[PDB]
RNA sequence: ACUCUGGUUUCUCUUCAGAUCGCAUAAAUCUUUCGCACUAAAGAUUUCCGUGGAGAGGAACAACUCUGAGU
């Protein structure tokens, strides 16, 4: 934001740059999927 | 800041889920001048940093080496660079008339 | 498959110059003098925290400088003091400023300064003398002129028919000092997960004018940085099982080509 | 009185090794002789107009750089370097008379206490085991016996055969200035030799420093390759018999049990090999103390601990998910046996030290019985004498070590603990919990 | 002493016992002549005592060295740490009344020569923690009556023994509030349960033949 | 001998087999500034003699600078040796001994190492920073230690791919180099023949990023290969040196032609290296082929799919091929030890070449007496045992021979400093392997073994029951003076002997370090700088000594002098109360001591040209010019001591047998020093009056070294004392918008700027100042961060200036932890020392007197 | 200057891989450390995100540019 917002652009809702979220959030989704996979395993077993 | 220096001297010789960080996590909160004000880069004049808008750079810039090319350049390197600038100008007033509200 | 690319000149000059906002267009390491990886890691193992950098939890327990005994060596009445001995002073040479000096990395000295002169105006030579460059001021057993050396018809400049430089020459020159996914012209294709846009961003020093929350942030971005860069141990080998392969070669998949909005709906009803 | 030679000879203004000057007014070690040496600027100074060469051991005065020549400063030589002559070395053990300090402090060559630089008392007790041993002490006393044996360059063990070497002509000096001798350089070859092991800060155990310094010993004085025959080896070596008996594991039937007894493999094997010290264990505590009226402090005889090794004796030995009967049988007696017995054994929770008192006689011990016949033809003498014996007292963790040593020449047994020598009478030492043991054949 | 116990090492150093409770311009300065002469002292003392009829430990033994490197001469007697500093050495400043600090001159001149800086020993201070921790944990079913007297006992016999030196020791006075904070707050979860935010200090200090429960103060209360 | 070795283009037979032939070796150093490609060269050399070595894509290989501690830094620390065989011009195969020294000033010493054993000198100069600090003060040191002297001009792609400028610019820049260079020589040295240029081939120009190594023979022998008919050295006298061509009449003329043609130079050289280079980084995909087939260089598929840069370095080792322009610089410029060794003797060895052993070893003779002489230490991989590195002077070293060691004391009259050693094996020192040979001929380098023991800095090998009349060789004169000093002892004192060890082992790594204990059992290292302290300590810390260490701040050592005459004449008695000594103390002229310090004028000479020179340059009396005894401490100390006694009242003869002991009594209390036990600089001492005792056992000896040592402290307490802060001189490569941030930083730190100069050709400028080496200390860190690391400063020890305070003024008042101000700085310089060393709190003007 | 291999693309299997296996970066468990552990460090293991190398198999269209060899 304080680089996207300087210049002419002042605060505002407009600024769109979702790269580094997107990123962090799929990262975090690559830690926990092996957890809820084996937690949905353990609890449809037999 | 005297007073942060001289103690700095001494000292060396002698639940809740909190989305935004404390404000005391703050560094950089440095005595030295030479450390609070840090002289920026100057790409001779020519580089840029990353993200920020390039008209806001080129208007906050230092204009030292503005200077040392209004002083070093010769009268026709004078109207080269005139030529250039009158042209990218003129580009980007064409840009302005086309972006109004 | 997509893993392997190659670019001619031109391209990779156009797509730096389209991204030239995304590139702070440093042409050297010293800008990150005392603030690299390197120096982050010194800075933490001393428990010591640069001003633009982050700060950790001491990597071994800290003995309050109080519970010294005056012993002759640190004894206040013999040490002179002339300037304050900064935490800058203590990393760039941890064995010497430093008492227990203990998983401290060296930091990499002075590089040489690339004195690299952007070219601005297209229209001027690739090989001119910008007035950047401080002019030089001008002022030999030669041999004598009448002598008898001739110079065979045979021999000219070795590429005399080659121009000296070309339209795409000052581009090639500029690529030669690009930031690193533009200094290549072949590569390996990567993720869009693992390649991170602003990561350079933060990785320099915190603008001036800045508010204190976004330093903060420059701060903390920095130390997940530096934590994921020391406590990253390499990858062990594996038998290279791949999970969609398995799936695929058994009964209950079936392989088609959808939509993304179709199969993110699709997802979100399965999930409910 | 300020003349202790006991230390590093270095300058103590450049570090250098090289022309080293022990200052006789002083004690101070500085280098060179020259005109713009440290030592000639010292000599004018303060004064000090004497100098000794630490290396050619020949006095000079400096200011005027004259060498001296008098008789009477030779007992300072040999306090520096303390040289054994072979009918000396003979007549060693032979010394009843008292033996004069420079200051008016009588005391026996070789009964000479070791000063305890912080917690190194361990190391003291097994290095006085080991001196007041005839052979090896007198194969240390002679330099030539060592100096001329072959060393790898990048080899750091020899400086503890060296040193030790020295430290016994410190030991043995019938004519010394002090006392007492100081390990500290013995000390700082053994940390630097064991790689931060056996420190002299932090105490370590008798035992396993005496069985490290022994085979340090003997791997340093085998010149750049394995000699089979070293005077450790000599002294302290012998040879012994184990009987290794696999066994089933307990929870099988009996029928199997004995159908394994078939396989060839749970039978007595033929693993005789070396021993440098016999590692006695002493019976587990009896816990509840007897009815009878006798102390609640355990008593067991010395034949009762050296039974394991009479030859019939079998001694369970379980390793992980593996059974074995261990049987011990002796095949070549040393000259000089050394016993180790087993006081602090570690249980689930702390290490113990066991209590158990050995009752040994100290005069005539016979081991005749634990020698196969065809053995016992070929030792003549059998009859052993307890010589050395360093007791461990206190706590397994801040433990103390004291040594009794027994004086030959006269009969008198002295008991050394640092700097503290008493005269202990022959009949106390089996009262106390003997550690190990140094036994001669006669 | 460094004839029978050398030390080529300088290791005297090492294992010197100094009082941490001072700072450590206020300690004992472990110089080289000032080491090697307490240890020379303490070695001289035990040689003096044969062994069996008695041992003097290092380790439980504390010698402080005044001479021209060190100003301060520290000692630890009946729980008082006190720390000697002459007037002519180490001063230069006017010197106002403090409780902790004890005025010594010379008699047969009536100077003031030496402060004599008075502090409570952490052993006490450790002893009175320990008594607040007793009377904390076997109160179990014992009226507050009881527990108020055990603490104000505690608190007499403290102040009444280190009268000047608690005022002096700024650790003693933390450790005070917060025991009596510990105090309260047991008599008032006995009370209820749950936290009586702003619970009325009437209630403890009263004196006990006006029904409060008479209890002392050490800490800084506002009514 | 016969064991395991890399792959390499030649043999190791033949390798043995030059170093027999003493007339094709060459002794080599190549020096220069910080990061000028010296390393880098060495490995492209490498790389050439080496087939199975090859450069990373991204990393620049270093096959020297073999250290962690040099790896991490990426600043070359120590000197590494490397003996290769190279292939010249023609094709014959010489034998170099390279010795790569660091690039820094601060181990300048280094350098200095590798001067004494090399017979030339090649210095590296950037052709983009042009002549740094550290070239200027490699010139001097190199000429004034009688060595040939040859130029590489390295990164000239810098002038193609950097600064982009137009090739006749290029030549304008690499002239003012080659210019400013031969400027630096003549005013270092008297003599006008070693004048460098290009055509005399004293000149080559290379960059060792993308291995383009030519000088003038060697790409006019590239044009003869392409076009026979060319003869290659007549044309190479004609490629440099504003010489025009005319392609009318094919014939090369000063009058330039169409007054629009280039220089022979830009025309043959500089042109087609641009369009080379230019093709490559701007036109590879487009229009490379067609110039490579125009160059004869055929590149696979895989090649010029290659990065640019790596792409550049393949095109250019094909061009350009093997460095053989660099071989002919250093085999027609830099005498073969059989050449040079006539000049080494002379310069080196204490007996002079007039000697007989200096005539044997003039020849350099394989078979005659051996006097090889080590000046490295080299410790191995453990750090347990040390190898002496040095060159072969005379006879030949063998394995497994006896030898005598003759240390930096040893004379003929004392030769106690000498020891028998058995030396253990030989090696032939390269880079990353060693050559393990039986024996070395004389004119070689080698690292001899189980010689380490007696040697602390310098040795002198030589053969045992001969060479009765050998001597030493000179030590080391060092081209910086070690300055910073710091207190080192052990965190836990029981392993104090561990520490103490390390010590002596660092005192053998580094040439100029001086490890000492003062009187407070304080343990004292000096360096050069904080970088170099750093690498010490770093050393003592993981290589020799594995303890934890406790460093104190860094402290500089400063000097004692007077500025104005003693009050009253001082005077010492002996204990005898006999021999009465008067003398005073005044300060010595300007420059004096510089010309003391700087060989100008040497007590070895004869009374006659001695007492002419005091006469003449300084106007002094004759019988003033006449009567000094000795100049200062050492040899050439910067004081002087003279007896103003006339014969009338004291007897010249019976004062004689007493100048023995006045001037050891003299030096040593001018190398200590009453104020805070230092230095005294700058000081003439004057015998007003002598009494000397008639019989001899009443005087000299102890009696009259102390008496003399009293007299000359109450002399110079009388006269006004002060201290000398030792100034460093500071060069800044800093862009021009930093410069005036630049003053910023030095206005902290009591820094004075002399000049700001811009860098002809480059966009930077130098900024040079004068900065107090005690204010130093982590000025380069303030500068480099302050200035977002564009600006970058290099620190050498440049002279001593007085500290503005007054030492002896009790008035001051000092707390024990501030920085005190100017005024009485001296004052807080002298008792602090004083407290460092152990003294007394303060010192009396009439300490040393006898009337109190 | 004339002949003969080695082709490229994609799918799958197996194995090695301390290589920045990855110019990116997560999760869990245990131990340790001082606080009193999302807001914390150290050590270790493991699982996921997905690579490189080699080999084998399948099928798609190219067959002598290059690497060379045989001349
Ligand atoms: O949380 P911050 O980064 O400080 O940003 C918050 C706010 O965020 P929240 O809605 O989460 O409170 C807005 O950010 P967005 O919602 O747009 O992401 C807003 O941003 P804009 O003004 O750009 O819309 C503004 O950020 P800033 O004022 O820094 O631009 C504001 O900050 P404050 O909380 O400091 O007012």
């Amino acid at each position: 934001y304080y680089r996207f917002n300087t210049g002419p652009v002042g605060k505002g809702p407009g600024c769109g740059f979702w790269a580094a979220g997107w990123r962090v959030w799929l990262f975090f989704m690559r830690g926990i999927t092996p957890l809820l996979e084996r937690w949905l395993g353990n609890l449809l077993a037999r | 800041d005297k007073s942060k220096e001289l103690h700095a001297i001494k000292e060396r010789y002698l639940r809740k889920f909190v989305f935004e960080w404390d404000a005391s996590e703050d560094t950089s909160i440095d005595y030295n001048p030479l450390y609070k004000e840090r002289h920026q880069v100057q790409l001779l004049g020519r580089g840029f940093i990353a993200g920020i808008d390039l008209k806001q750079q080129k208007r906050e810039q230092s204009r030292f080496y503005g200077d040392l090319m209004e002083k070093r350049r010769t009268l026709e390197e004078k109207e080269q660079e005139e030529a250039r600038l009158r042209k990218l100008r003129k580009k980007e007033a064409k840009q302005r008339w086309d972006d109004r509200h | 498959t997509y893993q392997r690319w190659q670019f001619t000149l031109p391209m990779m000059s156009t797509l730096y110059r389209l991204a030239n906002q995304l590139l702070t267009d440093l042409v050297d390491d010293n800008y990150f003098y005392l603030f690299d990886l390197k120096a982050f890691f010194t800075s933490k193992a001393l428990n010591m925290a640069i001003p633009g950098g982050p700060k950790f939890e001491p990597l071994v327990r800290d003995i309050n400088l109080q519970d010294e005994d005056w012993n002759e060596f640190n004894d206040i009445n013999k040490i002179i003091i002339r300037q304050p001995i900064r935490t800058e002073y203590k990393i760039a040479f941890p064995y010497l400023y430093n008492n227990l000096p203990h998983h401290v990395h060296l930091t990499w000295y002075h590089t040489p300064n690339v004195v690299f002169i952007k070219t601005e105006d297209p229209d001027l030579p690739a090989f001119y003398f910008d007035p950047l460059i401080n002019p030089i001021s001008h002022r030999e057993p030669l041999p004598d002129d009448d002598e008898e050396f001739e110079l065979p018809e045979f021999v000219e400049p070795f590429l005399k028919d080659t121009p000296l430089y070309t339209d795409n020459t000052a581009n090639g020159i500029a690529l030669l000092w690009a930031p690193r996914p533009f200094n290549l012209r072949s590569g390996r294709t990567r993720r869009a997960l693992d390649i991170p846009l602003v990561k350079n961003w933060y990785r320099e020093h915190c603008p001036a004018g800045q508010p204190v929350k976004v330093r903060v942030s420059y701060q903390k971005l920095l130390k997940y940085y530096v934590l994921n860069a020391l406590k990253h141990r390499p990858p062990k080998a594996q038998k290279k099982r791949y999970l969609f392969r398995s799936f695929k070669a058994t009964k209950f998949f079936q392989s088609t080509k959808l939509d993304w909005v179709e199969v993110g709906l699709q997802v979100c009803r399965q999930g409910y | 009185s300020v003349l202790d030679f006991d230390f590093e000879k270095l300058c103590s203004i450049s570090l250098s090794h090289i022309n080293a000057y022990a200052c006789l007014v002083c004690g101070k070690y500085f280098q060179g002789r020259g005109l713009k040496s440290h030592a000639y600027i010292h000599s004018v100074q303060f004064s000090h107009h004497v100098f000794l060469n630490l290396h050619t051991l020949k006095f000079y005065c400096l200011p005027d750089n004259y060498e001296i020549i008098d008789s009477s400063l030779e007992d300072i030589t040999y306090v520096l370097k303390p040289t054994f002559t072979k009918q000396q070395i003979a007549n060693l053990d032979k010394q009843a008379k008292l033996s004069r300090a420079y200051d008016g402090t009588t005391y026996l060559p070789g009964i000479v206490g070791l000063n305890n630089i912080k917690a190194n008392d361990y190391a003291n007790a097994v290095l006085q085991a080991l001196s007041n041993v005839p052979p090896l002490r007198n194969y240390f006393l002679e330099e030539d016996n060592y100096k001329n044996i072959k060393r790898p360059p990048g080899d750091i063990m020899f400086l503890l055969v060296q040193r030790f070497g020295e430290l016994m002509r410190k030991l043995w000096n019938p004519r010394n200035f002090k006392a007492h001798v100081s390990p500290h350089e013995m000390l700082q070859a053994v940390v630097l030799c064991s790689k931060k092991t056996f420190q002299i800060t932090k105490q370590g155990d008798g035992v396993d420093f005496l069985s490290w310094f022994l085979n340090a010993l003997h791997s340093a004085l085998g010149g750049t390759k394995k000699k089979k025959k070293t005077i450790v080896t000599d002294v302290f070596q012998g040879s012994m018999r184990i009987f290794t008996k696999k066994l089933p594991h307990p929870d099988l039937p009996a029928e199997e049990k004995e159908q394994l007894l078939h396989n060839d493999e749970y039978q007595e094997t033929m693993v005789e090999s070396t021993f440098m010290y016999l590692t006695l264990d002493l019976p587990t505590a009896p816990l509840y103390k007897d009815e009878k009226e006798q102390l609640i402090i355990p008593q067991v005889p010395l034949f009762n601990i050296l039974a394991k090794f009479n030859g019939i004796t079998e001694k369970e030995y379980k390793t992980y998910k593996e059974n074995f009967l261990k049987r011990f049988q002796l095949t070549k007696l040393p000259p000089y046996l050394i016993f180790c017995i087993k006081r602090f054994t570690k249980n689930n929770f702390f290490v113990e030290k066991n209590p158990t008192i050995v009752n040994f006689p100290i005069t005539n011990v016979d081991l005749r019985e634990y020698l196969s016949e065809e053995v016992q033809a070929v030792h003549k003498n059998t009859t052993y004498d307890l010589i050395a014996n360093i007791v461990h007292d206190g706590k397994p963790s801040e433990g103390s070590y004291r040594i009794h040593v027994l004086h030959h020449g006269t009969g008198k047994w002295y008991e050394l603990q640092d700097l503290q020598v008493t005269d202990i009478l022959p009949q106390m030492i089996t009262l106390s919990e003997a550690y190990i043991q140094i036994w001669k054949r006669r | 002493y460094l004839t029978e116990h050398p030390d080529p090492n300088n290791e005297n150093i090492v294992g010197y016992n100094n009082k941490k409770c001072w700072p450590r311009d206020a300690r004992m300065r472990l110089m080289k002549h000032d080491v090697n002469l307490g240890r020379a002292v303490f070695w001289d003392i035990k040689n003096r005592l044969p062994r069996s009829v008695t041992t003097v430990q290092w380790e439980n033994s504390f010698v402080s060295v005044y001479s021209k490197d060190n100003p301060n001469l520290l000692f630890n007697m009946c729980g008082f740490e006190c720390r000697i500093l002459p007037k002519c050495r180490t001063s230069y400043e006017e010197f106002t009344h403090k409780d902790g600090v004890w005025n010594l001159q010379n008699e047969v001149t009536k100077e003031r020569t030496a402060q004599c800086f008075l502090r409570v020993d952490d052993e006490s201070m450790q002893r009175f923690h320990n008594r607040v921790r007793q009377i904390l944990m076997a109160s179990g079913s014992t009226t507050f009556t009881k527990i108020v007297n055990k603490w104000n006992t505690a608190l007499i016999g403290l102040m009444t023994y280190f009268r000047e030196a608690v005022v002096n020791t700024q650790e003693l006075l933390d450790l005070l509030v917060k025991c009596e904070n510990k105090i309260q707050t047991r008599i008032k979860i006995g009370l209820n349960s749950k936290m009586p935010s702003r619970f009325p200090p009437v209630v403890f200090y009263t004196p006990k033949e006006l029904g409060g429960l008479g209890m002392l103060s050490m800490g800084h209360v506002l009514i | 001998m016969e064991q395991t070795l890399p792959v390499t283009v030649y043999e190791m037979d033949f390798l043995a087999d030059l170093m027999d032939n003493s007339e094709l070796i060459r002794n080599v150093t190549l020096c220069g500034h910080l990061h000028h490609g010296k390393t880098c060269f060495v490995d492209c050399l490498i790389e050439q003699t080496h087939p199975e070595i090859r450069k990373r894509y991204d990393q620049d290989l270093c096959y020297t600078d073999i250290l962690f501690t040099e790896q991490e830094r990426g600043v070359g620390i120590k000197s590494t040796p490397v003996t290769v065989v190279l292939p010249d011009t023609k094709g014959k195969s010489y034998l170099f001994n390279i010795m790569d020294t660091p690039g820094h000033v601060n181990f300048s010493d280094e350098v200095t190492a590798g001067l004494r054993i090399s017979d030339g000198v090649v210095l590296f100069i950037d052709a983009a920073e042009g002549v740094m600090l550290n070239t200027e003060r490699l010139i001097k040191h190199a000429v004034q230690e009688r060595l040939a002297v040859t130029v590489c001009i390295n990164k000239i792609d810098r002038l193609i791919l950097e600064l982009k400028l137009p090739p006749t610019d290029a030549y304008y820049k690499l002239r003012h180099i080659v210019d400013e260079v031969n400027g630096l020589i003549s005013m270092y040295s008297t003599d006008e023949n070693l004048i460098l240029s290009p055509l005399l081939g004293n000149v080559c120009f290379s960059s060792s990023q993308y291995s383009i190594c030519f000088t003038l023979g060697s790409f006019a022998k590239i044009y003869a290969d392409t076009f026979g008919d060319i003869n290659y050295q007549e044309f190479a006298k004609r490629l440099w040196g504003d010489i025009y061509f005319n392609p009318k009449t094919r014939k090369f003329t000063k009058k330039a032609p169409t007054s629009s043609s280039q220089r022979s130079f830009v025309e043959f050289i500089l042109e087609p290296l641009y369009k080379i280079l230019a093709q490559v980084v701007g036109d590879v995909d487009t229009s490379l082929p067609r110039t490579l087939d125009e160059l004869g260089i055929h590149l696979t598929k895989e090649e010029l799919k290659l990065n640019i840069r790596p792409l550049l370095r393949l095109v250019c080792k094909k061009f350009f091929g093997e460095f053989t322009g660099f071989v002919d610089m250093c085999v027609q410029h830099i005498p073969s030890p059989k050449v040079g060794a006539k000049p080494k003797i002379e310069h080196t060895y204490t007996g002079g070449v007039d000697s007989d052993l200096g005539e044997a070893m003039s020849d350099c003779d394989p078979d005659g007496p051996l006097m090889c002489h080590t000046t490295k230490m080299y410790s191995t991989d453990d750090g347990v045992q040390f190898h002496a590195f040095g060159r072969v002077l005379s006879g030949t070293i063998h394995a497994g021979q006896p030898v005598k060691v003759l240390g930096e004391n040893y004379t003929l009259e004392d030769e106690e400093d000498s020891q028998i050693c058995t030396v253990g094996r030989l090696w032939i020192s390269v880079a990353r392997y060693h050559i393990e040979v039986n024996r070395v001929p004389a004119g070689n380098w080698v690292l001899i073994e189980g010689v380490d023991q007696p040697i602390v800095k310098t040795a002198t090998i030589t053969e045992p029951r001969g060479n009765e009349e050998a001597q030493i060789f000179r030590p080391l004169k060092f081209n910086t003076t070690s300055v910073i000093k710091i207190a080192v002892e052990p965190v836990n004192p029981s392993e104090l002997p561990k520490m103490l060890d390390g010590l002596r082992k660092v005192n053998k790594s580094y040439p100029s370090l001086t490890t000492k204990v003062e009187e407070s059992g304080e343990h004292v290292i000096l360096g050069t700088g904080e970088l170099y302290l750093d690498c010490v300590m770093h050393d003592l810390r993981k290589m020799y000594s594995e303890i934890d260490i406790k460093v104190a701040d860094p402290v500089v050592t400063f000097c004692e002098t007077v500025v104005e005459t003693s009050s009253l004449k001082c005077f010492a008695e002996t204990p005898n109360k006999k021999n009465k000594i008067t003398m005073i103390a005044e300060p010595l002229e300007k420059g004096l001591a510089e010309d003391i310090e700087n060989e100008v004028v040497q007590i070895t000479w004869n009374r006659k040209k001695l007492g002419e020179f005091f006469q003449t340059k300084y106007d002094w009396d004759l019988l003033a010019a006449r009567s000094i005894w000795a100049f200062g401490p050492d040899a050439t100390g910067p004081n002087i001591l003279v007896d103003d006694t006339l014969p009338s009242e004291v007897d010249k003869a019976l004062l004689g047998s007493v100048k023995d002991s006045i001037v050891q009594g003299f030096q040593w209390g001018t190398r200590e020093g009453p104020l805070c036990d230092e230095l005294i600089r700058n000081v003439k001492f004057k015998i007003l009056d002598a009494v000397v005792a008639q019989e001899p056992l009443h005087r000299g000896g102890g009696q009259i070294i102390p008496t003399a040592r009293r007299v000359v402290y109450s002399a110079f307490l009388m006269a006004t004392p002060r201290l000398m802060e030792p100034y460093y001189f500071v060069e800044v490569q800093a862009p021009a918008d930093c410069v005036s941030a630049v003053y910023t930083v030095l206005a902290r730190r009591r820094g004075h700027v002399t000049q700001d100069a811009p860098i002809p050709g480059s966009p930077l400028y130098t900024i040079k100042a004068f900065i107090p080496a005690i204010d130093s200390f982590g000025f380069e860190t303030d500068l480099r961060t302050h200035t977002q690391g564009q600006a970058f400063s290099l620190s050498v020890f440049h002279h001593w200036q007085i500290v503005p305070g007054d030492p002896l003024d009790k008035s001051i008042v000092i707390r024990p932890l501030e920085p005190q101000p100017a005024p009485h700085l001296a004052r807080e310089f002298m008792i602090k020392t004083r407290r460092r060393k152990g003294l007394s709190e303060d010192v009396s003007i009439s300490k040393f007197f006898d009337d109190p």
